[PDB]
RNA sequence: AGCGGGGUGGAGCAGCCUGGUAGCUCGUCGGGCUCAUAACCCGAAGAUCGUCGGUUCAAAUCCGGCCCCCGCUACCA
């Protein structure tokens, strides 16, 4: 009794691993997500007779069996935030197939799955996709590369020499040894790269029955397993269903698993025990986060296979944590035992005073918290579910002492009549989404629009300041009094229309009623602009005299608020004006002698 | 004697407001309206034009305050001989 | 800009016109009365008259030049 072999698919963004998995199940997945990525990890199980009617003669040149019962294969999200989605298939799997587009080289995601793999020493062979990119190229159906080469001139030929030579160098410099796999006779040092093309299946009856067999050659004694011995397991991840409640997704490796049968898994604070109630199996050739064709529920499975579970009080377990059966006390202690030798690889910091992410699995939280704390973003709560109406009484809480911290960012949830009630009733803002980015960024920019719409009304407030010289020429005053009409020069800074004007010693010449450069109405004068000024309140002589240097009174919160808050919108004659005022009025209050 | 520690300052009282409410001017140039604990209400008596602690209130911590001690004669002349305060401060 | 009016203890007013003591009320300091505070009584300090000059036996008073304050009118960029 021999076990389907564990294999996890690895690559970069864009590099076709969903496409692969896709032509494998003749079906489309990688159509239905949104943005083009796939960041929900997923099992599929591949019958052993579809794999033989792919394959064909080429089973007769390796002297072996295709005894094996058939395939369990693991996508992986290749984007940089789910960073712990690949760790996951990377350890959890036995065999990897890294996916690299020739054309673009390397990538960080790359290089981060080959440490992965090397820190859990997984076996793997390397894949080489886009091979239609190459100019001159004929497609064909389903035909191997053997098949194919033949059927190209020389020029693709050479080009797909040298892009494999550059890539069997950056191996090297890598530290691994590499060949083709026609090209190569060793099989315990040196791996092997298949070119394979995803859009039209060219070279897949290669890489799979070399996956086939090379599950026998490194270490085949690891997939004997007792068929009637307690269940191991571990768990894939946790999320919400209707009608079923907290259930978990795992792949059943060792044992039986039967109904009712008590399990130990590791929670977020210690092991938890529960008696299973409903195991779900998903379709065969069907993507197991993709429900295309309705689930079967089922009495009994057996290893290896990856079933749902459904028990009571699983809210509270953790991703990654493995799952051991256990019918007896002194099997649920033993099994404790082991849960304790245990790490949590992945832990959320939060701060108590931050924003609140609601998602629908752990998996999505963790890419989101990680995110989030790239841009230096405190995190108050992190959960799994529906954004129900305590959240939005949290976040007002929240939002009673930080404005910008109080909001609610769901990623693909639902919210419910009553919370978006509360929430248009108090004015609190609910982000939902899909993508990581495209909600991320939506944040950002609504943040960003309230930082500059705190200061768009903030300028109108305060007052410009200004300083000016009353000219020693007798012409320029026109009038004496109601109104005064009196030209005059600017120093420096800006006069505006109802302004306060005071001397040294700070008497109230009046409240400047009209400013015109000609008989035609002025709004305001820049620096360098001369002015006749009608004022209110300045008599010549006893108020004011000619030749006068003439002040505007200054605020001290609009000299605060330009000091600190419009520093951008500040220059030379202004920067002179306001010290010179500063030391001017540096007489009766301290704040300005310390300005 | 004692300094301040932390977001407390000093400060020289204005204008009694009645109730155990004075009101106090700091060296950060603001006003506070400063509520005096009980504690030390009924043994100490201030009067205007005094150098005393004050530490905000910590909600709405611009217009309101408590004050936790009073300078006798000798240590705010000490203070101003030293130089960590001015005279007009003091004098306004 | 033109015309008219006025400057006296810390404050507000007499003392001019008829030259020859600078007064009135409040205010500050000290002592009285009361168990204590306010009210009340007593005593004392405080301007040499906005400056400069002319007149006169003698000028705050009569006259003129300046400094400041107040009022009225002409005065449309
Ligand atoms: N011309 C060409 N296009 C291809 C080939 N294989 C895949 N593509 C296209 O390139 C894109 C690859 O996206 P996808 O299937 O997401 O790649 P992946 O391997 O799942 N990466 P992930 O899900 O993280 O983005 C798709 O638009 C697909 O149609 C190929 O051999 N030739
Ligand atoms: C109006 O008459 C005008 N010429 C006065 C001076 S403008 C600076
Ligand atoms: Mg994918």
């Amino acid at each position: 009794r021999i076990r389907q072999p564990i294999i996890a698919v690895l690559g970069h963004v864009d590099h076709g691993k969903t496409t692969l998995l896709d032509r494998i199940r003749k079906t489309n997945v990688a159509a239905k997500e949104a943005g083009g990525i796939t960041q929900h990890i997923g099992a599929t199980e591949v019958p052993i007779e579809v794999v033989k009617k792919i394959a064909g003669p080429l089973i007769k040149l390796w002297k072996a069996e295709i005894k094996l019962p058939g395939l369990l294969f693991i996508d992986t999200p290749g984007h940089e935030a789910f960073t712990s989605l690949r760790a996951r298939g990377g350890s959890l799997a036995d065999l990897a197939v890294l996916v690299v587009d020739i054309n673009e080289g390397f990538q960080p995601q790359t290089i981060e799955s080959i440490e992965i793999l090397r820190k859990y020493r997984t076996p793997f062979v390397v894949a080489a996709n886009k091979i239609d990119r190459i100019k001159g190229w004929v497609i064909e159906e389903d035909e191997p590369f053997l098949m194919n080469i033949k059927k190209q001139d020389q020029r693709a030929v050479q080009e797909l020499e040298t892009k494999l030579w550059e890539l069997i160098g950056k191996f090297y410099e890598f530290g691994f040894q590499a060949n083709r796999f026609d090209r190569v006779q060793n099989f315990t040092r040196e791996l092997a790269i298949v070119p394979i093309s995803a859009k039209y299946g060219i070279g897949i009856a290669e890489l799979l029955v070399l996956i086939a067999g090379l599950s026998q050659r490194y270490l085949e004694e690891k997939l004997k397993i007792e068929v009637e011995g307690p269940a191991r397991g571990t768990i894939l991840e946790v999320r919400e269903e209707p009608g079923l409640g907290h259930t978990i997704d795992v792949i059943i490796y060792d044992g039986t698993l039967h109904k009712d049968d008590t399990i130990v898994v590791g929670g977020k604070d210690k092991a938890i025990v529960t008696k299973i109630r409903a195991l779900l199996k998903p379709k065969p050739l069907d993507e197991i986060r993709d429900p295309r064709f309705r689930f079967d529920y089922v009495d009994e499975v057996t290893a290896a296979a990856g079933v749902k579970i459904a028990a009571p009080g699983l809210e509270e377990a953790l991703a990654g944590s493995p799952v051991i059966a256990a019918p007896t006390p002194e099997d649920v202690e033993k099994a404790k035992q082991e849960i304790l030798e245990q790490i949590e690889r992945v832990v959320i910091s939060t701060d108590k005073v931050g924003v609140i992410v609601k998602a629908d699995t752990l998996g999505s939280l963790e890419a989101l918290s990680k995110e989030l704390q790239e841009k230096e973003i405190p995190i108050r709560k992190a959960d799994v579910g529906n954004v129900s109406k305590t959240d939005v009484m949290e976040a007002l809480s929240v939002k009673e002492e930080e404005p910008k911290y109080g909001v609610i960012l769901g990623f693909n949830v639902k919210v419910n009549e009553d919370a978006e009630e509360v929430a248009k009733a108090k004015d609190v803002k609910i982000f939902v989404g899909n993508v990581i980015y495209k909600l991320i960024e939506d944040y950002e920019e609504w943040v960003k629009e309230e930082e500059e719409k705190k200061k768009r009304e903030l300028l109108s407030k305060v007052t410009f300041p200004g300083v000016i010289r009353l000219y020693p020429d007798e012409r320029y005053v026109f009038r004496r009094s109601n109104p005064a009409i009196v030209g005059i020069e600017v120093i420096e800074g800006r006069i505006k229309p109802g302004v306060t004007l005071i001397k040294q010693n700070g008497q109230k010449v009046g409240v400047i009623r009209s400013i015109k450069s000609r008989d035609e109405f002025l709004q305001e004068a820049k620096k360098g602009q001369a002015v006749a000024i009608a004022i209110e309140g300045a008599i010549v002589g006893r108020h004011i005299h000619p030749g006068e240097t003439l002040y505007v009174d200054l605020s001290r919160d609009d000299a605060i608020t330009l000091l600190k808050h419009l520093r951008d919108t500040l220059e030379d004659t202004d920067i002179k004006a306001l010290k010179m005022i500063a030391k001017v009025k540096a007489k009766e209050d301290p704040f300005w002698r310390a300005i | 004697v004692p300094l301040p520690e932390g977001n407390q300052l000093f400060g020289v009282v204005e204008q009694a407001l009645g109730a155990g409410w004075m009101d106090v001017r700091c060296e950060d140039g603001k006003i506070r309206r400063c509520r005096i604990p009980g504690k030390l209400r009924r043994r100490v008596w201030i009067r205007v034009g005094d150098l005393v602690i004050v530490q905000p209130w910590p909600v709405q911590s611009d217009k309101r305050g408590d004050i936790v001690y009073r300078y006798t004669q000798t240590q705010v002349d000490w203070l101003l001989r030293k130089g960590k305060i001015t005279q007009e401060f003091l004098t306004g």
